[PDB]
């Protein structure tokens, strides 16, 4: 005494909105940048500066802070492709108006990374939204 | 079914290069040659093929696989044929170095 | 301390057999291979053992959750007796507590 | 008719791709048959030998189950007794005979039981491995695209002899797209040698990439391979496992 | 690229004959033998601690345990039954519209937001959905449909500004994570079971228009929400006569746990096809 | 075997009727269902007794 039932094509299209993207929408061309949450795209072109810096796969500069120790402060540059001495230079040309001494610097050749005593990371984040990385 | 005796791959530039090649602009390209013949880009692949195809049948020698991403102007061509190499060993180098009377070197392989 | 007086015939082993030169090979099968099976299945061994770690009383306390009543007395009698040892040992020795 | 492979994939704006030969198999002497451009992001990528190094490892031991075990004071034999008495015989003092300071007895460490060493590597890792290997058997030289892979004859000393002309050194990994599709040739002249080797693009892997000192692509296995591996820059943090059903994904 | 790929011409191969970890990856263990680390290998001298016996954690030596001195006292009371939500900044909202990860051009409930990975819930840790804070007060320029469990006035305020509607919706448990991990529930093969309706002492939350609860009378929907309006400030838009109008209306039954199917159902997703009961019992059961 | 129709089920030959409660799980899911959880008319008096009882 199995009921009854009926099988019909035409709501399987609600069931389509449901599954979930295994990969990152490109995001929305607008009319105006920046965004209202503050999103700025990198530029047609690259800059010439002999270095570059993928955005996140969130299209984000990868720009972090990070803690060791819980009192030692750090702000880590990432994904950065090309001479990053020179980036090096600029960087600590950039803080040092800032700090009055060029602030402690570690670069990593391999890793293709940066690494700066301190929090820097709101006033980095701009200054890569400067070059238009 | 035969196989080809190997080649030695030593390589010394021949003094007719420029010419070699241009010729290669002209025939390869098919163009007449706009002023500067050496600052044309390689950048479409059937041109560039057809280029470094003959230039590496009438030189004998060819491009490694990782430098072909690095040929983008002839000029590039032109520096990276005009340097030579030699497939001999730091050893056969070595007994041709004109080797003083007092040192005998034996090669036990 | 005596040591061997003559020399042992040079073992000689082709890297190149079989099994060694086919290592490893299906390793990145769920990458490359639009996953659907894991490396796990690559992994023959202890029924208890596939794909998984654990120290000492971890994989002794498992083995008896799994395959415990497949398992001989004796060796049974042992297995609950080396897992009582190691209850004890784990938790109530030390030197860091 | 020149054999010319446009990339199937976006290169990022600043980055330019590769370019390889691509030779082909039937004749000894055609070396350059044609040209494929290679994306930046795989054959390219910034050469890490720290993560080669990690994921080979990561190769040789996941798999390993070591079954050892030596017996403990508990599963020796027997002596079950004190041997003599504590005190007046006036030798030192013991419990079982099996106590492991005996000849015969138990054994105070050592190894146990089947024990296993699994982990997993994550994901993007082992996928930035095969990312890395690739662009150093490239940028080593020694990578070889081919296309085809028909062969002339199921003769291996034309193969033997193949490599011998084109300076290929000792040994060889050829891969193909898939386990049902490699033409008899092939598999005929490949089966009766030992440095050669002929598998699917499925168990292409770092440790038999460096085990070969040649690697060898046909293109359909050089465009499945940079597609495969490229979808992880841009992927999601799974929700599920992959295996099952996705919006976009197979 | 790379220049280092440069380099790679010049050194001989990679094999596994050459390989060095990453220095300072492998800090290396050591080994109680040597003048140095045998004899007592850092366990001290007798005493306790020598011989690897030395009291469980909580212990003070006897006297009384300070864990143990501190009366008790409700504070992780009832810690299991304490419902959850989980936050939602306007900002981080405002964030996931802008790179297009949920679009709301079609309704968002929480299904959306989870697959857009802006949002985690695990509703096995008593998780009773997404609630909203007012952050990205300010910020926030989007017109968009929302349906949450909780909401902040605030918050109610700075979607109207700009024109959507916000519903509060409650999940339970069970229906809550059908709702997360939609497919894993499909692959279950099970009907899609009825929701339930909240506790009582939640009740009076979602009658009211106030919050603009799921279950409140529509008929001060209009009121309260023009309301808001004048406390904040604002012209209130009309939304009736908007082009989006017709998925801003879109509701859910309160028996209702997905946009457009029904309690009962059954879904085959190996033949891409819906099933439905045609036996009365089962309609009366999953219709009511 | 529910779990075996979702994976394919055409053809995994399930039979589809079986994938709903059977004549007594329906009686007993309705029995429980009517018994823990009220209805919400009667959930709203049975909170009008209380707030009257506290004012
Ligand atoms: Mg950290
Ligand atoms: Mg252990
Ligand atoms: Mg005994
Ligand atoms: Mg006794
Ligand atoms: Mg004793
Ligand atoms: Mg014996
Ligand atoms: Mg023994
Ligand atoms: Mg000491
Ligand atoms: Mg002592
Ligand atoms: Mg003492
Ligand atoms: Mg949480």
């Amino acid at each position: 005494e199995y009921p009854s039932f009926v099988e019909s094509v035409d709501e399987y299209h609600f069931v389509e909105r449901l599954l979930p993207p295994a990969s990152i929408p490109r995001p929305p061309k607008h009319e105006h940048y920046p965004t209202p949450s503050g999103w700025q795209p990198p530029r047609d072109p690259a800059p010439s500066l002999p270095y570059f810096v993928r955005r996140s796969r969130m299209h984000n500069i990868p720009v972090y802070r990070d803690i060791t120790h819980g009192n030692r402060q750090m702000t880590v540059i990432r994904k950065v492709e090309g001479d990053i001495w020179a980036l090096q230079k600029d960087v600590e040309d950039f803080l040092s108006p800032l700090l009055g001494k060029t602030p402690v610097t570690q670069v990593n050749e391999v890793t293709g990374t940066l690494r700066v005593k301190g929090y820097f990371d709101q006033q980095l984040k701009a200054w890569l939204l400067e070059k238009g990385f | 079914l035969v196989c080809p005796p190997i080649q030695s791959r030593t390589y010394i530039p021949p003094e007719d290069l420029q010419s070699r090649l241009e010729s290669h602009v002209k025939e390869v390209f098919g163009s007449s040659v706009p002023s500067n013949w050496q600052d044309i880009s390689l950048e479409d692949v059937h041109l560039k093929f057809s280029f470094l195809a003959r230039l590496a049948n009438d030189l004998r020698h060819a491009v490694p696989n990782s430098r072909l991403h690095q040929m983008c102007r002839v000029r590039d061509v032109l520096d990276f044929y005009n340097v030579p190499v030699q497939d001999r060993s730091k050893f056969d180098e070595l007994i041709a170095s004109n080797l003083p009377h007092n040192l005998k070197i034996t090669w036990g392989y | 301390f005596h040591v061997r007086v003559t020399l042992p015939p040079r073992k000689v082993v082709d890297r190149w057999n079989e099994k060694r030169a086919m290592f490893g090979v299906y390793d990145n099968i769920g990458i490359l291979g639009n996953f659907e099976k894991h490396p796990k299945e690559l992994i023959k061994g202890p029924i208890w053992l596939r794909g998984w770690k654990g120290n000492e009383l971890q994989r002794c306390i498992r083995k008896k959750r799994m395959v415990g009543n497949r398992m001989f007395i004796d060796d049974l009698h042992n297995l609950n007796k080396r897992i009582s040892y190691l209850y004890k040992h784990f938790n109530r020795h030390g030197k860091y507590r | 008719p020149p054999v010319l492979r446009k990339c199937e994939l976006p290169v990022p704006a600043h980055r330019r791709p590769v370019q390889a030969w691509i030779e082909s198999l039937r004749g000894y002497e055609q070396e350059r048959v044609g040209l494929t451009e290679l994306h930046p992001d795989v054959f390219s990528t910034a050469p890490r030998l720290d993560i080669l190094h990690q994921v080979a490892i990561w190769q040789k031991n996941f798999k390993r189950i070591s079954y050892a075990k030596t017996k403990t004071r508990a599963e020796v034999r027997g002596g079950g007794r004190k041997p003599w008495v504590q005190k007046g015989s006036g030798r030192a003092r013991h419990g079982s005979i099996r106590s492991p300071i005996w000849r015969g007895g138990g054994v105070a460490h050592g190894p146990r039981g089947p024990t296993s060493y699994y982990y997993m590597l994550p994901m993007k890792v082992r996928v930035q491995g095969l990312k890395v290997a690739l662009t150093v058997k490239l940028a080593q030289d020694d990578l070889h695209i081919v296309d085809s892979l028909e062969l002339p004859t199921a003769d291996p000393q034309y193969l033997i002899e193949l490599a011998r002309y084109r300076r290929w050194g000792d040994s060889v990994l050829l891969v193909d797209l898939e386990h049902e599709d490699m033409p008899q040739n092939v598999v005929a002249a490949t089966s009766g040698l030992k440095t050669f080797n002929l598998v699917p693009a499925v168990g292409l892997n770092v440790h038999s990439m460096l085990k070969h000192q040649t690697l060898v692509l046909t293109l359909p296995t050089v465009a499945f391979l940079e597609e495969k591996l490229l979808w992880h820059n841009s992927r999601y943090t799974p929700l599920y496992p992959f295996r099952l059903p996705y919006c976009d994904f197979p | 690229g790379p220049r280092a790929l440069d380099l790679l011409r010049a050194l001989p191969r990679v094999s596994l004959a050459n390989l060095k970890p990453n220095p300072g990856s492998r800090k290396p263990e050591r080994r109680p033998r040597g003048r140095r680390r045998g004899r007592k290998c850092g366990r001290g001298h007798k005493g306790e601690r020598q011989r690897g016996t030395r009291p469980r954690l909580g212990f003070e030596g006897g006297q009384t345990p300070f864990y143990l001195r501190i009366p008790k006292y409700g504070f992780n009371e009832g810690h299991s039954f304490r419902h959850q939500y989980q936050p939602l900044s306007l900002n981080r909202l405002q964030y996931l519209i802008d790179l297009g990860r949920v679009d709301p051009t079609q309704p968002i409930d929480l299904t959306q937001l989870v697959n857009g990975r802006g949002v985690t819930i695990q509703p096995s840790k008593r998780d009773y959905g997404v609630q909203l804070v007012e952050e990205g007060a300010d910020t926030f320029k989007a017109k968009v449909n929302i349906e949450v469990q909780m909401a902040s006035e605030l918050a109610i305020a700075a979607i109207e500004k700009n024109g959507g509607v916000v519903t509060t919706a409650f999940y339970d448990p069970r229906s809550l994570e059908i709702l997360c991990k939609p497919v894993p529930f499909f692959l279950r093969g099970q009907p899609i079971p009825k929701r339930m309706l909240p506790p009582e002492a939640l009740v009076p939350y979602y009658t009211d228009a106030k919050n603009r609860g799921y279950l409140a009378d529509p008929a001060r929907f209009p009121e309260a929400r023009l309301e808001l309006a004048r406390k904040y400030g604002y012209v209130l838009p009309d939304i009736t006569k908007d082009e989006l109008f017709k998925m801003l209306s879109t509701r859910k039954d309160p028996r209702q746990i997905f946009f457009g199917l029904a309690p009962g159902w059954v879904v085959n997703m190996a033949d891409k096809k819906i099933l439905k009961p045609t036996d009365e019992n089962l309609l009366k059961y999953y219709s009511s | 075997a529910a779990k075996q129709f979702a994976r394919h089920g055409a053809a995994s030959g399930v039979a589809a009727g079986s994938l709903w409660p059977s004549q007594e799980q329906l009686r007993e899911l309705e029995a429980e269902e009517r018994e823990w959880y009220p209805s919400l008319a009667a959930m709203q008096e049975s909170l009008r007794v209380q707030q009257l009882a506290e004012e």
